[PDB]
């Protein structure tokens, strides 16, 4: 089917929590695109926001470029970037282990997303190893970010005044990765989006984390015993046998105020001194990249 | 009965 005037739409790759993902040809450049579409009788249309949020992100590293955004018979559409594998899907392709060489790789490009989208006034409230796709061809050592469905922003673009401090919250993002304000209903801010991305790690390095696979009758009760567990499981217990800078990472983030502007930076050189004394390379060889 | 997806899956919205 044609959409736009130049994008040819192909089979589906993909499907959020709204709308799915098509592969797609833009024949005018000959180059493959992704392709969202959203049928405009949905209930509660997201895809002209999404858009909204993505075009503010443009001109950043491992951002998706937008190629397109319009309606098209029965459908809304952005066309974007075609991204590869999510880092779920190559944690899969590993064996569910990632050598800590990898992880650092990774930490190093994440934390960098999360500052970038930080820095363009949005918090993300959906950091998890689904939402960060490797690139493609020339982009494959760069890590993406996506899935911007329950961004928002924490601050004025104009004056920078923070969003209030709120609480009796319902849980906003995935229970597994969420933080602790998170689960004890507090407003999500800059310091969440990095706390999730402290459990990613974990995730990675454990191959689990210890509030996985928690029996319970109803999805409340759920999140309710991951919160316990969560609230219950020490940094150092999480995050033994494993380099203090993943510790020292997470007692960081849960030290964070409110509206604090987290030290991305301080963040980013734990995890390149602990790259650096492990006498690791940055020439972006990941565990996947070694599959024959 | 809960699904075990429930700990995976995105819950709420841009609010
Ligand atoms: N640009 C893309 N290139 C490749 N696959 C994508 C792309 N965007 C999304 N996908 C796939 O489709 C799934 C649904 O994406 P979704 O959460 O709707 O994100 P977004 O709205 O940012 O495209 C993702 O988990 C991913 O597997
Ligand atoms: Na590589």
């Amino acid at each position: 089917l044609r959409v736009g005037n130049r994008y040819r739409l192909g089979r589906k790759i993909g499907s959020g929590s709204f709308g799915d993902i098509y592969l797609g040809t833009d024949i005018a450049a000959g180059e493959e695109v992704a392709i969202k579409l959203e049928c405009v009788k949905t209930k509660h249309p997201q895809l002209h926001i999404e858009s909204k949020i993505y075009k503010m992100m443009q001109g950043g590293v491992g951002i998706p470029t937008i190629r397109w955004c319009g309606a098209e018979g029965d459908y809304n559409v952005m066309v974007m970037e075609l991204l590869g594998p999510s880092l779920e899907d190559l944690f899969n392709f590993c064996s569910r282990k990632f050598s800590l060489k990898t992880v650092l790789l990774l930490a190093d490009q994440m934390i960098s997303r999360i500052e970038y989208i930080h820095s363009k006034n949005f918090i993300h409230r959906d950091v998890k190893p689904d939402n960060f796709l490797m690139g493609l061809g020339k982009k494959g050592n760069l890590v993406y970010i996506i899935d911007f469905g329950l961004a928002k922003k924490y601050r004025d673009a104009r004056t920078h005044q923070h969003i209030p401090y709120r609480e009796n919250k319902n849980l906003t993002g995935t229970a597994r990765y969420a933080s602790i304000n998170t689960h004890l209903g507090i407003e999500q801010s800059r310091r969440d989006d990095l706390e999730s991305l402290g459990y990613v790690l974990m995730y990675f390095n454990l191959g689990s984390l210890p509030w996985q696979g928690l029996k319970a009758a109803t999805k409340r009760q759920k999140y309710e015993r991951i919160s316990e567990k969560k609230m219950s499981t020490p940094i150092e217990v999480l995050c033994k046998g494993y380099p203090s800078e993943f510790a020292t990472y997470l007692n960081f983030c849960r030290s964070l105020r409110f509206d604090d502007k987290p030290d991305y930076s301080y963040l980013r050189q734990l995890f390149r001194n602990l790259f650096h004394r492990q006498g690791f390379s940055y020439d972006y060889v990941f565990d996947w990249n070694m599959l024959k | 009965y809960t699904p075990s997806s429930a700990s995976t899956v995105s819950v709420g919205s841009s609010e």
